[PDB]
């Protein structure tokens, strides 16, 4: 009793099966009475009086009824011919056959092999019968079933009775085929940009290539700001080349009235493919005019939020046992800090595995970087990194050792120092030479259990996991840090060799990893639950030469890592979730999570979810404005709900809400409603959102957001209501986590 | 203490040989799949092969989005929720085919002053991944054996 | 009125 | 024809858009990729539906 079957009820189905002028009369240029039946092909025609001409042509008086396995035809005059494959019906009314079209007219003709239906003074709409919601009625209408249309000349649109709008040409895509015109719009106010609109167009140029102007009225600015997109899928691959451009901004003019022009523009383009199976080419552009494009048009009140636009570029030649890329990244940041950022321009890297060398497995990384600042002043080095690997792996039923080890050659060629040097204590060096060994150590178990006492044919398993890593201590104080920073250590990230993800800083340790999973598994081997619990023991300090992290506790060897996970599978609809870290030297718990979450199918959802970062953690890793500023140096703690359910199965209501409990404040608050009906669908939703820190006051400022959309319903195969579109519009989206 | 050292290998018995199908035999997750399998002892073949009557491990669309998880006191966001989902299908030679599926999520703070240090660290993430849901995949292989026997 | 879809190769 | 049946000749998006047949390419899939909006301070991409035919 859904929203796609509701609107096939009224729709008529075709009886007879999917395959010559068998009459049937009671009375039989011979004339025929009474009632007819003329079958030809999968054609029928129904009458009360027919009568021939020969030479084979028919003529139908009184109560005509055409069927076919495309249209229904209805009138008080008929005429059709026998071998032309064509009927002229006069005035009365056509319905589409197996979907839902319909509409009156005063002269229907059926065209070549049954494709076109050629209109006199019709209408064509989309409701089912009995609604008349709204029709497109012009002087001449074209139906064709091979390009899906309805051309109208000098058509009328009208909303009930009343013509709203008048043109000389119109097309409607009447099936689902690709075809250029005027897209949904949208109506949009909010407290900070005040009333916008959205007129997007399509333009279908060819099958492999699309465009879409959007002009976008903003009140605020008085001009309007052209969004154009372009798609393309060529044989390397699909991407998209995205164009905004404002020609004048009268907000901008106040702000910054210095500046000869005041446009803006922005230009991303995104590309990725495979070809050949061998080459992988990747792009991930963006550039803007000014510091503040981001800020304005996103409805963000001042310039506080930081930020940063990706420029990368890939080239790589992928085989089984070799690839080999070329990259150049490049970022341009957006704070009222400094913005100074290093760029590797370009950088080169070269993996090839051997396995099989025996009992070992061979492999061999390198790289080739080079690295440039903004500025003129900070220094600029080239490297060059080699990574011989071999493995030892040795396995069972019920466990499996691996034994690896690993050496590490990098040389650096550092210039443009004299700034950097002058104003510091550890000086840096032109060269530098920094060699080390690697051996790591990992083992694991897996038990099983039969826990008939709980449930019947359950099994329950045990798997405990140990690893040993040492590393020896370089010392790195003169050497840069271009693109090395500190990792997260989720319980599987407790294994991990690396403390830093990069090769500028290569931490020493000397510690062994332990931890422990439990699974339970149903008796269709389907598994349900597990539930993990690591840690991590240092028996020496892990010295990076640099160590500038601001701990809270003196603590260099123990237990100093946890970190555990969860996942509940308790029905088909239910789902938990959960994770914890605990850091010693924090003396409190670093980050945690958790999600619970109902959803009987796409339109009926709840969910609970937490999110946690303490004080101490902002202050380890993030920058030092993060641990003063009264908006960063709190943390994170905030429960969010989403829900979802629809009433009538034409109505569907959404809701979020996301509360900071540190401040007792919200963070985010989403509410839509969208009724969907056999031939239009009405959206409404709303927000409020933070968009900006006020620091004169010293408190957040929110933005309210509320917006329109209207659709035609009936043209396409389409029956949804809009629901997953409605999780997904705030600034924390809905996310499944079942 | 009813606990005994599993006696059965996680791979199972019927799928010691199999095939190894995808699109994309070169790349990030094909080769994490390939690495699981050769660690529980499966001897992959290749698709041209004369055998008809082995399982084939055909492997599906992989998708990475990401999005905003938490936000600080002045709306900029300050975590990122990263979800990456495999699809795959298992082609039993005569019953039927078994689609499986897997999803990781991982977590990600920015830092725009290091720009370029958080994207190594997020392709560091992104490699990590692959190795997780490659793993989940072969844990859904002894629930379509008993699938199989059932029906 | 238009309707956006999927791209593809030409046949 | 020098790849064999089934070689993937284009791969977009995830999904197989081209593969050889016999030694001709014929097209095997779709791509439906839309500019999503502002990341903060990038642009970004939602996947609306790409498929193997
Ligand atoms: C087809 C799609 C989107 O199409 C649109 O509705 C967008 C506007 C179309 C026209 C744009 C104007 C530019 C055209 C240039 C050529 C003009 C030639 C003129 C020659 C003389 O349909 C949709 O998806 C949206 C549904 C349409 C809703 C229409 C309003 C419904 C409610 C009406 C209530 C009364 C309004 C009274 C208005 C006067
Ligand atoms: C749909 O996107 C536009 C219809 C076909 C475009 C070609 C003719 C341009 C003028 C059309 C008039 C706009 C009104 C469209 C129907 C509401």
């Amino acid at each position: 009793a859904d929203l796609a079957s509701q609107c096939m009820l009224g729709v008529p189905s075709y009886d007879r099966p999917l395959v010559p002028v068998t009459i049937n009369a009671d009375h039989a240029d011979a004339v025929f009475t009474g009632s007819v039946d003329i079958m030809q092909g999968n054609s029928r025609l129904q009458a009360d009086e027919v009568q021939l001409h020969q030479k084979r042509t028919v003529d139908a008086l009184g109560n005509v009824h055409y069927d076919d396995n495309q249209v229904i035809l209805k009138g008080p005059k008929g005429w059709a011919n026998l071998n032309t494959k064509d009927t002229n019906v006069w005035e009365g009314d056509y319905q589409m056959v197996g979907r839902q079209g319909r509409g009156k007219a005063d002269l229907m003709k059926q065209r070549g092999e049954n494709r076109y239906t050629i209109l006199d003074n019709g209408s064509f709409t989309s409701c089912l019968p009995g609604s008349d919601t709204w029709s497109v009625v012009g002087s001449e209408i074209i139906h064709d079933r091979e390009e899906q249309v309805a051309e109208i000349w000098n058509a009328r649109f009208k909303v009930g009775p009343v013509p709203i709008f008048y043109s000389p040409y119109l097309q409607l895509p009447v099936g689902d085929k690709r075809r250029s015109g005027f897209l949904i719009p949208n109506a949009k106010y909010t407290t900070t940009n005040y009333f916008e609109f959205y007129l997007p167009y399509y333009w279908n140029i060819a099958p492999n290539m699309d465009a879409t102007i959007t002009p976008h009225y903003m009140h605020r600015r008085g001009n309007i700001m052209w969004e154009n997109e372009f798609r393309y899928l060529s044989q390397a691959g699909a991407g998209l080349m995205e164009l905004d451009y404002l020609p004048s901004d009268k907000v901008y003019e106040d702000e910054h009235p210095n500046d000869d022009s005041s446009r803006r523009w922005l230009f991303y383009w995104n590309h990725s493919g495979v070809m050949d199976q061998v080459w992988r080419f990747n792009v991930d552009y963006t550039k803007v005019s000014d510091p503040s494009y981001f800020n304005d048009f996103d409805n963000k009140y001042g310039s506080s939020t930081d930020g940063y636009a990706t420029q990368k570029f890939s080239v790589g030649y992928a085989v089984q046992n070799f690839n080999a890329t070329v990259s150049t990244k490049q970022f341009q940041v957006f704070s009222e800090q400094n913005t100074s950022s290093y760029s590797a321009e370009p950088q080169l890297d070269v993996n090839y595995y051997q396995n099989d060398v025996g009992p070992f497995d061979t492999r061999i990384y390198g790289q080739a970087v080079h690295f440039v600042n903004t500025r003129d002043d900070m220094p600029e080095a080239t490297r060059v990194h080699l990574e011989p690997t071999i493995n030892l792996p040795l396995s069972n039923n019920w466990g499996s050792i691996n034994t690896e080890a690993k050496f590490l050659a990098t040389h650096y060629q550092q210039t443009n120092l004299d700034w950097y040097n002058s104003r510091n204590t550890t000086k840096l060096d032109e060269s530098v030479n920094r060699v080390m060994p690697q051996f790591k150590v990992d083992g694991k178990m897996v038990f099983e259990r039969d826990m008939e006492m709980l449930a019947p044919g359950y099994t329950q398993t045990l798997e405990p996991r140990a690893q040993y890593l040492y590393v020896p201590y370089r010392d790195q104080s003169d050497i840069y840090n271009y693109d090395s920073s500190l990792l997260q250590s989720d319980y599987s990230g407790l294994f991990r060799d690396r403390t830093y993800g990069g090769l500028d800083r290569i931490a020493s340790a000397n510690q062994v990893t332990t931890g422990v999973t439990s699974r339970i598994y149903d008796d269709a081997a389907v598994e349900r639950f597990n539930i993990s619990v690591g840690q991590i023991y240092y028996f020496t300090e892990s010295r990076t030469g640099d160590d500038n992290i601001t701990w809270e506790n003196d603590d260099k060897t123990g237990s100093l890592v946890w970190a555990g996970d969860t996942y509940w599978r308790i029905s088909e609809r239910w789902g938990l979730r959960g994770g914890i870290q605990y850091d010693t030297r924090l003396d409190n718990v670093a980050t945690s999570n958790s999600s619970i979450e109902y959803r009987r199918d796409e339109d009926r959802l709840v969910q609970l979810n937490y999110h946690y970062a303490s004080p101490e953690y902002i202050q380890a890793t993030l920058p030092k404005y993060y641990s003063t500023a009264e908006q960063y140096k709190n943390g994170i703690s905030q429960v969010g709900a989403v829900a979802s359910r629809p009433i009538a199965d034409r109505w569907s209501i959404v809701g979020a809400y996301y509360y900071d409990t540190n401040a007792n404040k919200q963070a985010d608050s989403m509410l839509g409603v969208q009724y969907s009906s056999c031939c239009y669908a009405i959206r409404v939703g709303y927000e409020r959102k933070l968009n900006g820190w006020d620091n004169d006051k010293q408190h957040a400022v929110y933005d309210n957001a509320i917006g329109f959309n209207i659709e035609l319903r009936g043209l396409s195969s389409n029956y949804g209501l809009g629901t997953q579109e409605m999780l997904r519009s705030n600034i924390l989206p809905y996310q499944n986590t079942l | 203490c009813g606990w005994h050292l599993r006696d059965t290998t996680q791979v199972p018995s019927t799928m010691k040989v199999m095939i190894l199908d995808s699109g994309d035999p070169n790349g990030p997750l094909s080769r994490a799949v390939r690495n699981q399998l050769r660690l529980n002892g499966v001897e992959l073949l290749d698709k041209e092969t004369t055998r008809k009557d082995v399982p084939s491990l055909r492997l599906g669309k992989v998708s990475i989005a990401k999005d905003t998880a938490s936000v600080f006191r002045n709306g900029q966001t300050a975590e990122y929720q990263m979800i990456m989902t495999v699809n795959a299908t298992v082609l039993i030679p005569g019953r039927d085919i078994y689609p499986i599926s897997a999803k990781v999520f991982r977590s990600f703070f920015d830092n725009p002053q290091m720009a370029l240090a958080k994207d190594n660290e997020q392709d560091m993430i992104v490699k990590e991944m692959y190795d997780r849901a490659a793993e989940q995949l072969i844990r859904k292989l002894p629930s379509i054996r008993a699938a199989d026997i059932r029906s | 009125c238009g309707l956006k879809g999927p791209l593809y190769f030409p046949p | 024809g020098p790849r064999p049946d089934g070689w993937c000749a284009t791969q977009a998006s995830g999904v197989c858009v081209a593969k050889w047949k016999n030694g001709v390419v014929v097209p095997a899939g779709e791509v439906d990729v839309r500019y999503d909006g502002i990341k903060g301070s990038s642009g970004s991409v939602r996947d609306y539906g790409s498929k193997e035919w």
